[PDB]
């Protein structure tokens, strides 16, 4: 077991609307985005983002 | 003096209350959960990892033949290939052209990576629930300890005996069978030991990472050597552990409801905001000061000067008061309409004090307790303008929290109007019958 240096994607631009989170994602490499709500029904999201 | 209550199963948001003992000044109590840990009972079923195929030197019998013998090796294969005429660097190995025989052997063993790169298959059963509770009361500073959330085991925190009741919901994010890989936990229904299939997660199985008894199920088939070449070719199904790594999907770490965090030492789900927790704390007599030695207040008047029903402490109010034996005084709001930021205030013989609160109500109306006295605070609150925040709400919602006075007016007009119209019809119905009765008589 060893420590490896992994990339960090550019920080997202975050825009706020009523009950809506808007992320503008500009990755350098295929970057995984996941989300989940914190309620009793955590609707998960999983997608790899390769382009803006 | 025992105080019993129910607090929400929330981390970082304290439970605040006054412990009221007639004849003694109320002792302000604050119980905050540092973390909540759902620790199921787990039993390691087996360990799976990428396999390695061991291929011993083949037996090449020149001008003759050999026979395969079964051996106690995982997924052991043995086949005898007749009619071989292999060549080495020194030329033809055998003299006979077609009477030579090669015996190939192969078997499966754990790879070197299995010592660091393996998945653990666990069977999960209902276990225990623990939490770390941060408690302060009266003039006693914050104290903390690990407690058992079962409602039976008392915890002594700063001379107070704390019994934290069982969770109102026996919910757990773990299914009956889970797979732990690295820092990740998966709700994967793995095959039982000895029943793994080739190319799937459990093709290779071992009870422990150092066990000498290994189960392997791959379609390991010995192939005939290429003409004139001494080697042991074979075909085999690609490892199902490496296949699973690609098809793992989202881990339980990323999909658990209620915002649970998954830790591995021991395997547990942390900070799941599920239901509520009954509580009972016995505070010693040393914490209670007689009323005759503490300030009391009267002629209270509460003014709400600013209010936004934001998640933060957007409410501000001022309380005018008259008192006797001026001194420090605890502050509390018994209702759920507003959460008070302050715990106590300093009173003078006369004057006023301010406090901050968080409420979801458009028109908050709540009781504020001040040294056994009470005052009602009323006012209007504006909505926040920030759509998204990075902190949780301090207050609690209700059915009627969002109903404004204007909405209530329309509801009252609607319900009153329709009811009055029906009543008018019923009164008219009753009177006409009475009039007709008098016609007869
Ligand atoms: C209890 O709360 C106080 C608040 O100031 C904090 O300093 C302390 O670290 C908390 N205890 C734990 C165990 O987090």
């Amino acid at each position: 077991k060893a420590k490896c240096i992994a990339t960090l994607a550019p920080e997202p631009l975050v825009e706020h609307k009523h009950r809506t989170l808007i992320l503008h994602l500009h990755p350098d490499h295929p970057t995984l985005l996941t989300t989940r709500s914190l309620g009793s029904d955590a609707n998960p999201t999983r997608q790899w983002i390769e382009r803006p | 003096y025992e105080h019993t209550a129910v607090m929400p199963n929330k981390v970082g948001i304290p439970y605040k209350a006054l412990v009221e003992r007639p004849g003694y000044a109320p002792v302000h109590l604050q119980i905050q959960l540092v973390n909540t840990r759902i620790i199921p009972s787990t039993n390691l079923e087996y360990i799976t990892c990428k396999y390695k195929t061991k291929v011993p030197s083949p037996v090449v019998k020149c001008c003759g033949a050999t026979q395969c013998t079964s051996k106690p090796h995982p997924d052991y294969q043995c086949q005898v290939f007749s009619g071989v005429y292999p060549f080495m660097y020194g030329g033809a190995y055998c003299f006979c052209d077609t009477e030579n025989t090669q015996m190939s052997e192969a078997y499966v063993e754990r790879s070197e990576e299995c010592s660091i790169d393996h998945a653990k298959a666990y069977k999960v059963h209902t276990g225990t629930v623990q939490a770390m509770v941060n408690i302060t009361y009266g003039s006693v500073s914050w104290r903390s300890a690990d407690v058992y959330v079962n409602g039976e085991t008392p915890a002594k925190i700063g001379d107070a005996k704390l019994i934290i009741g069982p969770l109102s919901s026996a919910w757990s994010p773990f299914d009956n069978k889970v797979v732990v890989y690295g820092h990740e936990v998966y709700n994967y229904d793995f095959p039982e030991y000895g029943t793994g299939k080739a190319g799937s997660f459990g093709d290779l199985q071992s009870r422990t990472s150092t066990s000498n008894d290994l189960y392997a199920n791959t379609n390991l088939k010995l192939q005939r050597p290429q003409a004139g070449i001494v080697h042991t070719p074979f075909t085999q199904v690609p490892s199902g552990f490496e296949r699973w790594k690609k098809d793992k999907g989202a881990p339980l770490n990323d999909v658990a409801p209620f915002g649970c965090s998954i830790a591995l030492e021991p395997l547990r789900a942390e900070n799941c905001a599920v239901g509520s927790i009954p509580i009972s704390i016995d505070i010693p007599d040393a914490a209670f000061t007689r009323i005759s030695e503490t300030p009391t207040v009267s002629d209270l008047e509460c003014k709400i000067t600013e209010c936004t029903y934001a998640f933060d402490f957007g409410g501000i109010a001022t309380v005018a008061y008259k008192s006797s034996k001026a001194g420090n005084c605890p502050i509390h709001s018994p209702s759920g309409v507003a959460v008070i930021k302050e715990n106590d205030v300093t009173l003078a013989e006369s004057g006023s004090f301010t406090f901050h609160f968080s409420t979801a109500n458009i028109h908050p109306a709540f009781k504020l307790q001040v040294c056994t006295s009470a005052v009602t605070c009323k006012g209007d609150c504006k909505p926040p303008k920030d759509h998204i925040v990075d902190y949780a709400a301090q207050h609690t919602e209700s059915f009627t929290s969002a109903i404004s006075a204007t909405a209530w007016s329309w509801i009252k007009v609607l319900v009153g109007g329709t009811s009055a119209f029906i009543v008018l019809g019923l009164i008219a119905t009753a009177v006409v019958a009475l009039v007709l009765f008098f016609h007869r008589h």
